[PDB]
RNA sequence: CCAUAGGUUAAUGAGGCGAACCGGGGGAACUGAAACAUCUAAGUACCCCGAGGAAAAGAAAUCAACCGAGAUUCCCCCAG
RNA sequence: UUUUGUAUAAUGGGUCAGCGACUUAUAUUCUGUAGCAAGGUUAACCGAAUAGGGGAGCCGAAGGGAAACCGAGUCUUAACU
RNA sequence: AGGACCGAACCGACUAAUGUUGAAAAAUUAGCGGAUGACUUGUGGCUGGGGGUGAAAGGCCAAUCAAACCGGGAGAUAGCUGGUUCUCCCCGAAAGCUAUUUAGGUAGCGCCUCGUGAAUUCAUCUCCGGGGGUAGAGCACUGUUUCGGCAAAACCCGAUGCAAACUGCGAAUACCGGAGAAUGUUAUCACGGGAGACACACGGCGGGUGCUAACGUCCGUC
RNA sequence: GUUUAUUAAAAACACAGCACUGUGCAAACACGAAAGUGGACGUAUACGGUGUGACGCCUGCCCGGUGCCGGAAGGUUAAUUGAUGGGGUUAGCGCAAGCGAAGCUCUUGAUCGAAGCCCCGGUAAACGGCGGCCUAAGGUAGCGA
RNA sequence: GAACUCGCUGUGAAGAUGCAGUGUACCCGCGGCAAGACGGAAAGACCCCGUGAACCUUUACUAUAGCUUGACACUGAACAUGUUCUAACGUUGACCCGUAAUCCGGGUUGCGGACAGUGUCUGGUGGGUAGUUUGACUGGGGCGGUCUCCUCCUAAAGAGUAACGGAGGAGCACGAAGGUUGGCUAAUCCGGAGGUUAGUGCAAUGGCAUAAGCCAGCUUGACUGCGAGCGUGACGGCGCGAGCAGGUGCGAAAGCAGGUCAUAGUGAUCCGGUGGUUCUGAAUGGAAGGGCCAUC
RNA sequence: CCGCGAUGGUAGUGUGGGGUCUCCCCAUGCGAGAGUAGG
């Protein structure tokens, strides 16, 4: 009665603390905000976390809540 | 049982768009303001068959 | 004698300016009102052959 | 009934053989398609008839494109 | 020889001598090499001619577009940052 | 009289032994059945291959029969098996992924080789920036568990454990990125010519399965 | 009696007998592109096919399924025929947009239309079937480890 | 294959004359016996595999001889919307001649007669005959189960990762259940406590109060053309995406909106259909057909 | 900005080595969680 598996949709971070990225790079694939976007990132229809400006990536938890959230320090 | 429907150009043009429609529980016909890109403009579209 | 092109490779790849192949995308024949605007906008353009499939295309297509 | 069929004789010709090529009457399957039926192999193999030193084809109810060519046959291109 | 692996009790060979298996044609691409070079090269054929003639053609010097068409651009789109 | 009876010739072929590189590619020996009949035999004739003939066994059709023999199509096809012949030098795999009427075949990619081009391109270590939810641990959560207390034995509280599909915690390593030196025949990447390979095996470590059975089986990694 | 020439001789095949069924003679049927020939120089007490297998006592129930036989009202239905509509072309008409006769032409397919099938019956010595509320009908006689 | 061809216990492609250790054994015949040389013989017949074969079966598929239906032809004449007629045609009735002939032909005559029969076309029937198909995975094969997609675990704290391993889901729904602006906050227990223990259109996981949960008003951004850059794939592909142009909705505006909390809800190519179209149009103008765009 | 916590020990673990090898030990490096003092 078993014997099933979807395909792995090769989630998690794509590029880590103090990477060099350009514009549109994706930062995060994930399922929901378990990461949150922060300065110069967006938020794709998906949860993918991607950066609006090119730059250096930094993961940081701030808030009440303690969330990590990733921005891009502009270069 | 959704079935496919045409969304036809009140603007003359033969431009349609295509979606889905109930037609058990919504008989009545589907009519939006949608772009026309033959015109360039927002006009009325109403529903046709496939 | 002669090698012979096939035909069905002729009537779906058009060699461009440096020796790659143009194509027509998949997937822009039928069952199109449940495809996004957006992902059939994107399979309007031609494409290029990938490197792994020019090998394959080449033997087909002798004289293009 | 006339006749015609039929009968006898005479003259002239044919008959059979032969390797290929040639025209015609018929005409497979294995095989390939990674199976298989459309399709392929192929109008091939093979069978049959007929001919000649060659045969067949041949003097446009043909092409062309508004310019023109000028029977048929064969070769090189056009072009995989 | 075949295999993950064979002294293998897996295969093949009694021995010798002789013969016995990547060829040939045409097309196509790449490499080497030679000629000529924005050109290169001729086919059939003619020629007693490995000569010489024959440039019909073929490849190259421009691309883009399904195409008309435009052209160092072109296509896309009403139009491109 | 008789598809009557006993029994030679004649026609058969039930049993046994022998023989089995035989005396013989079906016999010999001792016994056995029919023996005036739907009998047996000589000579000649006729039926021809998807055809004949068959008191029917797929029997027989020239020692050949679920489609004769001979020649031809013909070198059918063979993703299968076998075999593949002189010498030296350099490099040197794979037995994986994906797909496949695919699974012992094949294709693209990975890995080999040759050529060309190109960056401090690549590796080791050190330092720096990162995300982890594994090991371990824990019990707030999701379940499971025992004892006591309390009390509608629920609930709640204290005490004790357990978990691949539990996490109010959380390593080592590994991985991504940055910087720096030393070392290394560019060890790197791209493009192009030529592949082979896609049956793996055992051992260590982490596991699923099996009985923490297998020289078992299925992954990861060396 | 017959049989697997060469591992099976038998309970297998055949058989007289039985039944069903076809066949009116240029028979059915078979061999044959055909002409013809066998059947048969026979003629239903004959001939072919099928099953059963001397003889004795016998051979029950089921026609729903499949076949065969009969029916022929109705439904459905081929070639054929080409009504009707729609289009192409262009003599014209239009200042232009367009419209557009005849002819030719592309398409559409009214009407006509047999057997078959559906349908209505029959038929089991046709193929077959023969119960624990259900079926077409629930296994009779005889026999039975 | 070559042999100078012992036993044993181990080892070992896992049952040893040939390896290890050890024991025994002077060299060579002859008659005997068959325990071993996985002895000889035959490229296992069992079993599986090959997108091998043959022949056989059938309500497998596709054909087809035969049988059968009708239309037209050979095929005609009188009214009926009935039959009759003779002249085509048939005769495997009789007689005559070619003729020494149960063939054949001709003639005469009778019978039948536009029927029968044959050709072309056509519906039916058609294992009588023919060509073929009849999957793969699999702790042998078969039987059963499975085959694409989504979620979790196995999975070793990046990605990926197998088994006929352990558990569940999908093949949709929704013109609101989408867009935006404003407003609102649950389960459960007894107004209070409690704080998401609820909710999510549907599995599971990760998310969600700024709520993505929930209500109302106004709406059609479930827009068209594009797209820096990036993710994920052998490839075909699939995914995320600021921003630009045009035109739009909501809001006061900033802004937000290119469907839905996200991750399933799917099918290449061919062939063809429909609509559109500054494309093509085999002498020329058209048209047909083709292309392109949208879609089935 | 976003409401705890040493020290010590213990568990685990990279590399190398070892055993009586379902599990451990030794050398070296890294070193929790819980709890304790305390804040
Ligand atoms: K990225
Ligand atoms: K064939
Ligand atoms: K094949
Ligand atoms: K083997
Ligand atoms: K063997
Ligand atoms: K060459
Ligand atoms: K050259
Ligand atoms: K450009
Ligand atoms: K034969
Ligand atoms: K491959
Ligand atoms: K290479
Ligand atoms: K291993
Ligand atoms: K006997
Ligand atoms: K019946
Ligand atoms: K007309
Ligand atoms: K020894
Ligand atoms: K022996
Ligand atoms: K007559
Ligand atoms: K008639
Ligand atoms: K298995
Ligand atoms: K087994
Ligand atoms: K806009
Ligand atoms: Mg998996
Ligand atoms: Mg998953
Ligand atoms: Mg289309
Ligand atoms: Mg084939
Ligand atoms: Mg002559
Ligand atoms: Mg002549
Ligand atoms: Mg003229
Ligand atoms: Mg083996
Ligand atoms: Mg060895
Ligand atoms: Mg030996
Ligand atoms: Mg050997
Ligand atoms: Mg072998
Ligand atoms: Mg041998
Ligand atoms: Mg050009
Ligand atoms: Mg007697
Ligand atoms: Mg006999
Ligand atoms: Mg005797
Ligand atoms: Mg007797
Ligand atoms: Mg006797
Ligand atoms: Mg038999
Ligand atoms: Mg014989
Ligand atoms: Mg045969
Ligand atoms: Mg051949
Ligand atoms: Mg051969
Ligand atoms: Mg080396
Ligand atoms: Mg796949
Ligand atoms: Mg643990
Ligand atoms: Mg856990
Ligand atoms: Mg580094
Ligand atoms: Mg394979
Ligand atoms: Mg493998
Ligand atoms: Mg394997
Ligand atoms: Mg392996
Ligand atoms: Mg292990
Ligand atoms: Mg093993
Ligand atoms: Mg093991
Ligand atoms: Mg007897
Ligand atoms: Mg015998
Ligand atoms: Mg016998
Ligand atoms: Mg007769
Ligand atoms: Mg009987
Ligand atoms: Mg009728
Ligand atoms: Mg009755
Ligand atoms: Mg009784
Ligand atoms: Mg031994
Ligand atoms: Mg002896
Ligand atoms: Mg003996
Ligand atoms: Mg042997
Ligand atoms: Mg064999
Ligand atoms: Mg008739
Ligand atoms: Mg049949
Ligand atoms: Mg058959
Ligand atoms: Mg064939
Ligand atoms: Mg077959
Ligand atoms: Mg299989
Ligand atoms: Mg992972
Ligand atoms: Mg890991
Ligand atoms: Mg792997
Ligand atoms: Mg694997
Ligand atoms: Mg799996
Ligand atoms: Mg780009
Ligand atoms: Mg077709
Ligand atoms: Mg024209
Ligand atoms: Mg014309
Ligand atoms: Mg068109
Ligand atoms: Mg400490
Ligand atoms: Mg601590």
């Amino acid at each position: 009665r078993n014997g099933r598996d979807s395909e792995a949709k090769r989630l998690g971070v794509k590029r880590f603390g103090g990477e060099s990225v350009l514009a549109g790079s994706i930062i995060v694939r994930q399922r929901g905000t378990k990461f949150h976007a922060g300065a110069n990132v967006g938020c794709g229809r998906d949860h993918t976390l991607f950066a609006k400006a090119d730059g250096k990536v930094k993961f940081e938890v701030k808030g009440p809540k303690n969330r990590k959230f990733i921005s891009i320090e502009a270069e | 049982i959704r079935e496919k429907i045409k969304l036809v150009s009140s603007a003359g043009t033969g431009h349609f768009y295509t979606t889905t429609k109930n037609k058990r529980t919504k008989p009545e016909k589907l009519e939006l303001k949608k772009f026309d890109p033959v015109v360039r403009q927002h006009v009325i579209y109403k529903e046709a068959k496939i | 004698p002669k090698i012979k092109t096939v035909r069905g490779a002729a009537k779906r790849f058009k060699k461009t300016g440096k020796g790659g192949f143009k194509h027509k995308h998949a997937n822009l024949r039928h069952i199109l009102t449940k495809k996004a605007t957006k992902r059939k906008r994107h399979l309007r353009p031609k494409a290029m052959v990938s490197k792994g499939d020019l090998g394959l295309v080449i033997a087909c297509l002798p004289y293009a």
